[PDB]
């Protein structure tokens, strides 16, 4: 009835053309207005095969998130080994929006509602939609944030296991807040997270993952080694750069309830759309804060011999980021 | 014509750390994550870890952490190992090797297709020593340090020189068997 | 997480023989497998890629095989520059190693006199590699106070050879061989 095929997939988003968010006037621009009603047709005894690794959709969503970043958040001076670049540099609201992924005629979209699907293999209970579901383009590192939780329990996806050269995608269960924010070392910020709602994080993932492996002991430290944006829970919040300190997020010893990170505000990146150095203009007066779920988890696990099993932070391609909320979906044509 | 080269062999003393280099040409750097490989003598081969050059991320190998760091200079196409707090047992040839496929293709990393042609270190107390040499009534080319040395007979008009062995001393030993041998020891520019 | 077992310790054949190594990987899961040839004083060459695939620059006679915990690498006809050792590899961890012989003789044997003495003790071109040597001072077994080192297989006759030290009080001093090629050992002195 369907083959596994690859075109041009088409956006869509509840983006209003009043509003000045840099996002939403993106969107204006390339994607349709949300279907209103969609209509989704599981499809009984039919089990089809997944692969998040494989799968384009992501490719596709990574350009335009790159896109967005051309428009929305233009460095002041951005620096390649080839290239050098020095332009407009203005400041802009910034506000990710869910995006949606529909499909054209002649082509359909198949999800994956097993809820604890690791996404590389077949899947039982598959239904039918025209269009994904809208996924917020949040750019991070070590913590995923603002995306789906997981249905059930919590799920380990990784494409080999055992090659501890490949990411750790971890997909929490219960949503963990985080409060970021820099005040009015003068560019200088900090984060907040419960102890207690972290910690119980931690170990339900750290239980879950002694699971995949047998009687061997579960450690969490920092990063080994990187770029700042891997080595710190990095992201952007209103067009500012945070690079926060998860020393106190991956420990073995898990403190009081609120704990604190600190943060720097960057003018200076290593981008992730390129191989490059992305100045920008010093951030704006104001309380920036950003008060945000985390939803996921991207880690790596030591290699070599070890009476325990290491795991650390780590940044890895965006496109993980988005693997995460295209993994139960795959592109089907007619 | 994809290359690797690394820096020439180094000996420090222990308790120090080191720092080797491997240069690499024919291709795109960040596209490939760099490993690192040693070798004791005689025996067999021990991963150290990896790193992606794109982002500077690392991974080591739990043997030794804290004692080993590894960094990339993605202007000059260089991989750099860092490794602290020698031990006598460091002593070793180190190789940096590359996966076959791009970090990009996500396949099977680990098939090492490139090589790099080794760095030999040696962590010793001894200090440089140029060799006695004694007849064998062959030659016995005696407390040296350190590797290697050079053995021909007669100018080279005469075509078994054995393997040195490391004494309890610290210092190398090793046989050779008108007859006249020419020792040559470079790093004490000895020539007997 | 993952030990590699290859073997034999040591395979000894001859040019045209066929050759089988066996690498068997302990309680592991994965699928891929790679081969390498090294020799001395060289870097490790790369022979075969996910287990089953030949590298590019290599010749039609390797063959890789396996799947699971039992994987073989096969030379149809051994040549002479085939000879030397065999590592398999699966993510970061490596196996002990195999050493490829070539297969074929007593020691000679030479016995050479010197604040340090120095004596040494020649055993030349043998095979097999297994030998002993025993020193002996005034005719008592000398143990810890010697060193030896033996060469790689010669070029021309596949022998090998093999060097030992011993480092006024003494008046006779022996260094006694045995090896399977001497019906019985042999003691040179002076
Ligand atoms: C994850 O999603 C939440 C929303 O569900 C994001 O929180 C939003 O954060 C932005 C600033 O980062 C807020 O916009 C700002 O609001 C303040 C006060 O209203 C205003 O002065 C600024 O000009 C700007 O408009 C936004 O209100 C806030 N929304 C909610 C519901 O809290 C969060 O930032 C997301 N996480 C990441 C990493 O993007
Ligand atoms: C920059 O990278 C290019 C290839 O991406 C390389 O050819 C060039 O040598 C690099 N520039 C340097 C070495 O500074
Ligand atoms: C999440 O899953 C874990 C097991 O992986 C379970 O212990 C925990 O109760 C779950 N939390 C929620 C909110 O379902
Ligand atoms: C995080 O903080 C710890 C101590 O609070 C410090 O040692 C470490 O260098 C910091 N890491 C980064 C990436 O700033």
């Amino acid at each position: 009835v369907w083959k596994e095929a690859k075109t041009t997939l088409f956006c869509a988003s509840d983006a209003k053309a009043y509003e000045k968010e840099c996002h939403n006037v993106w969107a204006t621009h390339a994607c349709v207005p949300t279907d209103p009603n969609p209509q989704e047709v599981v499809l009984e005894n039919v089990t089809e095969n997944f692969n998040m690794w494989k799968n384009d959709m992501v490719d596709q969503m990574q350009e335009d998130v790159i896109s967005i970043w051309d428009q929305c958040l233009k460095p002041c001076v951005k620096l390649t080994n080839t290239s050098t670049l020095t332009q407009a540099c203005p400041k802009v609201t910034f506000d990710p929006i869910p995006i949606h992924y529909c499909a054209p005629a002649g082509y359909a979209i198949l999800k994956c509602n097993n809820k604890t699907f690791n996404g590389k293999g077949p899947c039982n209970n598959v239904s039918t939609v025209q269009c994904t579901h809208g996924i917020k383009p949040v750019v991070s590192t070590q913590l995923l944030l603002n995306g789906s939780l997981a249905e059930e329990e919590i799920v380990i996806r990784s494409k080999d296991l055992s090659d501890n050269a490949k990411i750790i995608i971890v997909q929490l269960n219960k949503s963990v807040e985080i409060v970021c924010t820099r005040p009015n070392d003068i560019r200088q910020a900090y984060c907040n997270i419960s102890g207690r709602n972290w910690s119980e994080a931690v170990n339900q993932v750290k239980k879950k993952l002694k699971e995949h492996f047998p009687h061997k002991n579960i450690s969490f430290q920092s990063s080994s080694g990187g770029d700042l944006e891997i080595t710190t829970h990095s992201f952007n919040c209103g067009g500012e750069f945070f690079y926060c300190n998860t020393s106190g997020l991956f420990n073995d010893t898990i403190s009081n309830a609120t704990i604190m990170l600190p943060c720097r505000i960057k003018q200076i990146i290593n981008m992730w759309q390129e191989v490059g150095k992305a100045i920008y203009a010093p951030p704006i007066k104001g309380n920036i804060t950003c008060k945000s779920d985390i939803t996921g988890l991207l880690l790596l696990r030591d290699g070599g011999d070890t009476n325990t099993e290491i795991f650390r932070p780590g940044g890895g391609d965006m496109r993980d980021n988005w693997r995460s909320e295209l993994y139960k979906y795959k592109v089907v044509e007619i | 014509q994809v290359q690797l080269v690394q820096s020439g062999a180094e000996v420090k003393k222990p308790g120090a750390s080191v720092k080797v280099s491997c240069k690499a040409s024919g291709y795109t750097f960040t596209g490939y994550y760099m490993h690192w490989v040693r070798q004791a003598p005689g025996q067999g081969l021990e991963w150290m870890g990896w790193i992606n050059p794109n982002s500077g991320g690392t991974n080591y190998a739990q043997k030794f952490q804290g004692r080993v760091t590894m960094t990339r200079d993605t202007s000059i196409s260089t991989a750099y190992m860092e490794l602290s707090r020698l031990r006598s047992d460091d002593t070793a040839v180190y190789y940096c090797a590359r996966g076959k496929y791009c970090t990009a293709r996500d396949y099977y990393n680990w098939d090492f297709q490139h090589w790099g042609q080794g760095t030999l270190v040696t962590v010793s107390s001894a200090s440089t020593k140029g060799p006695s040499v004694f007849p064998l009534a062959g030659c016995l080319v005696k407390d040296y340090f350190p590797e290697p040395v050079t053995v021909s007979w007669n100018s080279g008009a005469l075509t078994h020189t054995f393997p040195a062995v490391l004494q309890s001393s610290g210092l190398y030993s090793l046989s050779s068997v008108t007859y006249i041998c020419n020792v040559n020891h470079k790093p004490s520019n000895t020539k007997v | 997480e993952i030990v590699l077992t290859q073997s034999p310790a040591t395979l000894s054949l001859s040019p045209g023989e066929r050759a089988t190594l066996s690498c068997r990987a302990s309680q592991s899961v994965s699928s891929y497998l790679a081969w390498y040839q090294q020799k001395p004083g060289q870097a490790p060459r790369l022979l075969i890629y996910d287990a089953s695939n030949r590298a590019t620059g290599i010749p039609a006679r390797f063959s890789g095989s396996g799947s699971g915990t039992d994987f073989t690498l096969t030379i149809s006809s051994l040549e002479p520059e085939d000879f030397a050792v065999y590592y398999c590899q699966q993510y970061e961890f490596f196996g002990q190693g195999t050493k490829l012989e070539i297969k074929r003789a007593a020691p000679s044997v030479f016995i050479f006199p010197p604040g340090t003495a120095s004596v040494v003790c020649l055993l030349n071109n043998f095979y097999p590699r297994e030998a002993k040597v025993q020193w002996k001072v005034d005719n008592a077994l000398q143990s810890g106070n010697s060193q030896e080192s033996v060469t790689e297989q010669d070029s021309k006759d596949s022998t090998y050879s093999l060097s030992s030290t011993l480092t006024e009080k003494h008046k006779v001093y022996a260094c006694e061989v045995t090896h399977q090629g001497l019906s019985s050992p042999v003691t040179k002195s002076f």
